């Protein structure tokens, strides 16, 4: 499912701004 | 389409930019002194610094103050960003956004000392329900249109919605608690800003853009909180970047209609149609179908019962917040950056 790609990837923390 | 309602809003406005005007040509500078404050816990952190739990001696008063270190922000060239957010902090007023209380430097540090919003980010919450019911979602969402609708009136770009930067108060409501990146500009910018996720194409593609990109972000917000995960992520920025260009979205099952049309029209690449920048402006969100049960008066007014009341423990209870290691102030004898920072 799209939410298990999401929750197995490395971007569910605090995103930094570029 | 034009009503005795959008004057008032128009009357509100044009009053809210006179109080604006005067603080934004006029201040306020040195109201405070770190030694004023007791330094508590640390309630998040940044490129920029960190952000602590301070409680103001004279009053018993609980703050968040934010520590800059003048020599970070030279390295990382965020001087004039830097200056921006002060300045423009100062000068707001609105419901939705952080009170900035007092504001000052020493040698080493320039300080933000602002109203302490106790129930935590809107990311922790998310994150850890999953996704936020449509009239939850709905409920938040109104609160940021109304502010972007606020800001843009006054030439102010807002350029770093997330969940990361929203804070929930006591009675539920929402804090915009960061303006690092917030900009007055009359024209179109350029500076590439903001995070990854929500990085509207035209500050991908490196052109001028303008205040139309807080409209896409609000998209991605709306999508993020009623989907539990952004419309554009995988592992690595490249890889969002190309997804965000593309010009493909896609929806879970459980969008409503009224969602799925308002996202589409939010997350638009083609400026001559992203709701927000056309001639309507702010009302063709305010009057889309997914916001006909929001009384946009009693929303600013709050009056409207939260959906979500965060735990309070007590005065100074940090219980909404995550644990961050510490580490003891340092002011230089000597004093740095000094004309770099002169007019904080
Ligand atoms: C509580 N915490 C704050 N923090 C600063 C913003 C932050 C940290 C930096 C990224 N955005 C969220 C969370 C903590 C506040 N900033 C102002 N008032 C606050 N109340």
């Amino acid at each position: 499912t799209t939410y298990a790609d999401f929750i197995a990837s490395g971007r569910t923390g605090r995103r930094n701004a570029i | 389409k034009k009503g005795s309602e959008q004057e008032s809003v128009k009357e509100f406005l044009a009053k809210a930019k006179e109080d604006f005007l005067k603080k934004w040509e006029n201040p306020a500078q040195n109201t405070a002194h770190l030694d004023q404050f007791e330094r508590i816990k640390t309630l998040g952190t940044g490129s920029f610094g960190r952000v602590m739990l301070v409680k103001h001696m004279e009053t018993g008063n609980h703050y968040a103050m934010k520590i800059l270190d003048k020599q970070k922000v030279v390295k990382l060239k965020q001087i004039e960003h830097t200056l921006n957010e002060k300045r423009i902090l100062q000068a707001v007023n609105f419901p939705f956004l952080v009170k900035l209380e007092f504001s000052f430097k020493d040698n080493s540090n320039l300080y933000m000392v602002m109203e302490y919003v106790p129930g935590g980010e809107m990311f922790s919450h998310l994150r850890r329900i999953g996704r936020f019911s449509e009239p939850h979602a709905r409920f938040y969402a109104a609160q940021i249109v109304l502010t972007f609708e606020y800001l843009h009136s006054l030439d102010l770009i807002y350029r770093d919605l997330k969940p990361e930067n929203l804070l929930i108060d006591q009675q539920g409501y929402i804090q915009v608690t960061d303006f690092g990146f917030a900009k007055r500009v009359k024209g179109r910018t350029w500076t590439l800003c903001g995070t990854p996720e929500y990085l509207a194409p035209e500050i991908i593609l490196s052109k001028g853009y303008n205040k139309a990109v807080d409209w896409w972000a609000l998209g991605v917000l709306i999508y993020e909180m009623a989907a539990g995960y952004p419309p554009f992520f995988a592992d690595q920025p490249i890889q969002i970047y190309e997804k965000i260009v593309s010009g493909k979205v896609r929806f879970p099952s459980h969008f409503s209609s009224d969602l799925k049309d308002l996202l589409r029209n939010l997350l638009q690449v083609d400026l001559t149609k992203r709701f927000g920048n056309l001639k309507n402006g702010v009302n063709d969100i305010k009057n889309h179908k997914w916001f006909a049960t929001t009384d946009w008066i009693a929303i600013y007014q709050r009056k409207v019962e939260a959906p979500f009341i965060p735990k309070f423990k007590g005065p100074g209870d940090t219980s909404n917040f995550d644990d961050y290691e510490e580490e003891e102030i340092r002011v230089s004898i000597n004093e740095k950056c000094g004309k770099e920072f002169s007019e904080f």
